[PDB]
């Protein structure tokens, strides 16, 4: 089970940056 | 130092440290020269003659007594110590006159003949034409050279806007 | 003919130049001055003239060539200062 | 210019286009670009005049010439030292100025995070 935790946890941290790209956009069209 | 618990103290042991500091001396490691003299306990650097030797010199030249450092030749500690003593000089002599120019805007000739420590006045012609320095009639050496100021002439605009700018980006690219 | 650089005639440039005695230059530069043809002041105690601007004339084909690089020289150094602001500044450019 | 209903009007139009999230510092610096590029453009628009007046494309005007030499007259010596002199004192003056400005900046922002931190903890604290 650890190539699936492995994986898992790649796709996680991908899924993270591509929130925390998104909050940041979303924080710039707030602002106007 | 490693082995130094099982080993008796070497009686050469000081003599060859002061030469390996004199060395370093020589060729202008001074920050090396710092670190291998604390290697040495506090006492004998003021006390054992092979050590105090190198590090007066030392402060004689980084405090600019020129002529002590000259005059460290005769009361070397041990025949050993004179090589690198001559590596020492030729820089001295270089230095020395490097001074001169900033320092003096004109010394006579035979004047710096104790300043550069110069035995012959033969050998001032071939080191001063190494040095270019252009000799004047009346035994003058003009060194009218501080006309390079820092040049203030010039505004540096470019790095002036540069810092402005990024005045301007810390105030708005925060957000 | 002289650059903006080295636009402080001696008294004696002008005397010289004008057939004219020195004591005189002044008043030449006077006239020169309530006319309108060129702009500046005298600074009398250094017999000197300082000319800040001239009145334009008529220039050759040549000199107009100059002028042109003298522009492309200018663009130049606009165009370096332009890229050197929006490359500094882009993070913070609207 | 546009009158108050006309603005209204076209800052309806330009709702989605324009950005006004940029602040006035930023707005500053933009007009300095466009004014760069802008007198980029003009003097080569001059520079090419001059090169079809070089190679005969167009006749001598002797009257752009003669605003051209007055152009080139009126391009002030930066090199001179009462200017150097004038303008970094002048430069300092402004500078002790955003200094000032930046040390109550920096104070008021130690106060702000001052009050974050004391809200936060009453918040915690009553929770």
């Amino acid at each position: 089970d650890l190539y699936s935790r492995y994986k898992k946890l790649q796709q996680e941290l991908e899924f993270l940056e591509v929130q925390e790209e998104y909050i940041k956009d979303e924080q710039k069209n707030l602002k106007k | 130092f490693d082995y130094k618990e099982q080993l008796p103290e070497s009686a050469y042991m000081h003599q060859l440290l002061g030469l390996n500091l004199l060395f370093l001396l020589s060729q202008n490691r001074v920050a090396e020269f710092h670190t291998e003299l604390e290697r040495l306990p506090a006492k004998d650097i003021q006390t054992n003659v092979y050590i105090k030797h190198p590090v007066s010199l030392e402060q004689y030249l980084m405090e600019g007594s020129y002529n002590k450092v000259f005059l460290a030749k005769g009361n070397i500690p041990a025949e050993s110590y004179t090589f690198f003593i001559d590596i020492l000089l030729d820089t001295i002599r270089d230095e020395i006159a490097g001074c001169i120019e900033k320092a003096y805007e004109k010394i006579l000739f035979t004047e710096a003949t104790r300043i550069l420590f110069f035995n012959t006045p033969k050998k001032m012609t071939d080191y001063a034409k190494k040095r270019g320095w252009v000799l004047g009639p009346n035994n003058y050496y003009s060194f009218a050279s501080q006309q390079q100021k820092p040049e203030d002439t010039t505004i540096p605009s470019t790095e002036l806007a540069k810092q402005v700018i990024e005045y301007a980006r810390q105030l708005e690219m925060i957000v | 003919t002289r650059p903006a650089n080295h636009r402080q005639l001696t008294f004696e440039e002008i005397a010289k130049s004008a057939k004219i005695t020195v004591n005189e230059v002044e008043l030449l530069v006077m006239k020169a001055l309530s006319v309108g043809l060129v702009k500046g002041s005298i600074d009398e105690v250094d017999k000197r003239v300082h000319m800040t601007w001239v009145q334009p004339r008529v220039l050759d084909l040549q000199q107009i060539k100059g002028m042109k690089d003298r522009l492309e020289f200018w663009c130049t150094d606009v165009k370096s200062m332009e890229m050197l602001v929006e490359h500094q500044a882009h993070d913070i450019l609207t | 210019g546009a009158e108050e209903a006309e603005e209204v009007g076209v800052e309806h139009l330009l709702r989605d286009i324009k950005d006004t999230t940029v602040g006035t510092l930023s707005q500053r610096i933009t007009n300095q670009v466009h004014g760069l590029k802008g007198l980029n453009s003009k003097l080569l628009d001059i520079r090419s005049y001059l090169e079809k007046v070089a190679t005969g494309k167009l006749p001598i005007n002797h009257q752009i010439i003669y605003q051209l030499q007055d152009v080139f007259n009126l391009l002030p010596d930066v090199s001179l030292q009462e200017f150097v002199k004038a303008f970094y004192l002048k430069t300092n003056d402004q500078m002790v100025v955003v200094y000032l400005a930046s040390l109550i900046r920096s104070v008021v922002a130690l106060h702000n995070l001052i009050n974050n931190k004391i809200a936060n903890r009453d918040a915690e604290k009553k929770e």
